[PDB]
């Protein structure tokens, strides 16, 4: 601080700026038939 | 053109397809039995020894739902925290400006939209953005006539004309010392630059 | 193993997504940090 | 774990068997000096991470924020320092 | 020998997805506080 002032860089013209941000609020809503995944048509299965 | 809200959009569609791809997938995995496929065991193998190689594929298909369903929990938790913090940015960058100073994207937010997008929020954050700067003197506080204190609000104290003015710390304009842009302190701060004329 | 299926595969595939995860937070954390920080060239660790 | 050492660190029987730490994108010496950029960032114009005030004007009207009056603020500047970097020391020694 | 290291097979790979299920929930709690501290850095250290 010379005497009792400081350098400072203070802006002398502007602009304004756009920033995107994508947030996940969601998801696909997966359901699976755990039934038909595991054993599909097959009763031998089904009964194990 | 390639964009990072675009990517993490089609990242959480890729995603999505990749799990269910590789849980799929899983209906083709031998599991040390003799084949994965039910029909060509049955069509091939007898009750009693059928049924020890259904139980691997049994073993093996429920191991796959229990690693898929746990990775679902924790997904759908983070997505529990980006729709809690997108609910959030809403009501503190959207519908108001609360005082926090990168909440709503980074820099000098002025103020935020939102648009729908697949599976979320796109936030748009404007922000001002200074251009050019002025290399200025400034003093971050002035001692003014009876030893009274005064600081700036937002700005500092410029000598401008050989005079002691104020100037917004976001733009620079001299503008005359006023009530208006200082905070008064009954006694000014030691290496406050001494004004002794001001006021 | 390699008659078990894509078992390593998933593995790996979630073990890279995770530290990839780890990677990105310490960008969005380093980057935290550094957002705004403006310093003077006059400035020197052995003086000031 | 490619020493001839005697003692077989448990890392090196981890590593060999397939289990291993990679370091981070940025080492913890880039993460100190941002950090250091960061605290130096409120010591020196322009203040860029301390308001664009002094340290001790920034600690000053800080305090008087929770309802302390400014007058013994700026009449007791030293002792505020000495009670900020005697704060600053009691972390340092709580390591210990 | 092959039954004997299809045990050590089922064995190693459950090990393998239980530690990767645990990993996964440890680096969403590490997400959580990589979140609060780039926060505390905005709103405690950056501005008050
Ligand atoms: C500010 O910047 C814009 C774009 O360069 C320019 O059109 C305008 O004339 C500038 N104004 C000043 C006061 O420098």
């Amino acid at each position: 601080s010379v005497g009792g002032l400081y350098e400072i860089k203070i802006p002398t013209n502007f602009t304004i700026v756009g920033q995107e941000e994508f947030i996940q609020t969601n998801s696909p809503k997966v359901t699976i038939d755990c039934s038909l995944f595991v054993c599909s048509n097959y009763a031998a299965c089904h009964d194990l | 053109a390639p964009n990072s809200a675009l990517a993490k959009i089609q990242s959480v569609v890729n995603s999505n397809a990749q799990a269910l791809n590789s849980l799929l997938q899983q209906l083709f995995n031998k599991f040390g039995a003799i084949s994965s496929s039910l029909q060509e065991i049955l069509s091939r193998l007898d009750p009693p020894e059928a049924q020890v190689q259904i139980d691997r594929l049994i073993n093996g298909r429920l191991t796959a739902l229990n690693a898929y369903v746990s990775q679902q929990l924790s997904d759908i938790s983070l997505v529990k925290f980006g729709a809690a913090l997108a609910m959030e940015k809403v009501n503190e960058c959207v519908k108001s400006q609360s005082p926090r100073i990168n909440f709503c994207g980074n820099g000098n937010h002025i103020l935020s939209l939102v648009q729908n997008a697949p599976y979320g929020l796109l936030f748009m954050h404007f922000s001002y953005k200074p251009i050019s700067f002025k290399t200025v003197l400034v003093s971050p506080g002035l001692c003014i006539s009876g030893d009274v204190g005064i600081a700036p609000k937002q700005g500092y104290f410029i000598k401008h004309n050989d005079h002691w003015m104020f100037t917004g710390s976001s733009y620079y304009y001299p503008e005359p010392i006023s009530d208006k842009n200082v905070v008064f302190m009954n006694t000014c701060s030691v290496n406050f630059t001494k004004a002794p004329l001001v006021y | 193993l390699s008659e078990y299926g894509t078992f390593c595969d998933n593995i790996n595939s979630i073990l890279d997504e995770v530290n990839g995860l780890l990677d990105t937070t310490q960008l969005h954390v380093a980057d935290t940090l550094m957002q705004g920080v403006t310093l003077s060239s006059n400035l020197n660790t052995n003086l000031h | 774990c490619t020493g001839g050492s005697e003692i077989r660190d448990l890392l090196c029987v981890q590593s060999f068997n397939g289990i291993k730490v990679l370091p981070p994108i940025l080492s913890e010496s880039q993460i100190s000096g941002y950090t250091t950029a960061a605290t130096v960032a409120a010591m020196f114009p322009p203040w860029s991470a301390a308001a664009g005030i002094p340290f001790s004007l920034n600690v000053q009207y800080r305090i008087n924020g929770l309802g302390v009056t400014m007058d013994v603020l700026n009449k007791n500047q030293k002792l505020i320092a000495t009670a900020f970097n005697n704060a600053l020391l009691s972390i340092q020694n709580g390591f210990s």
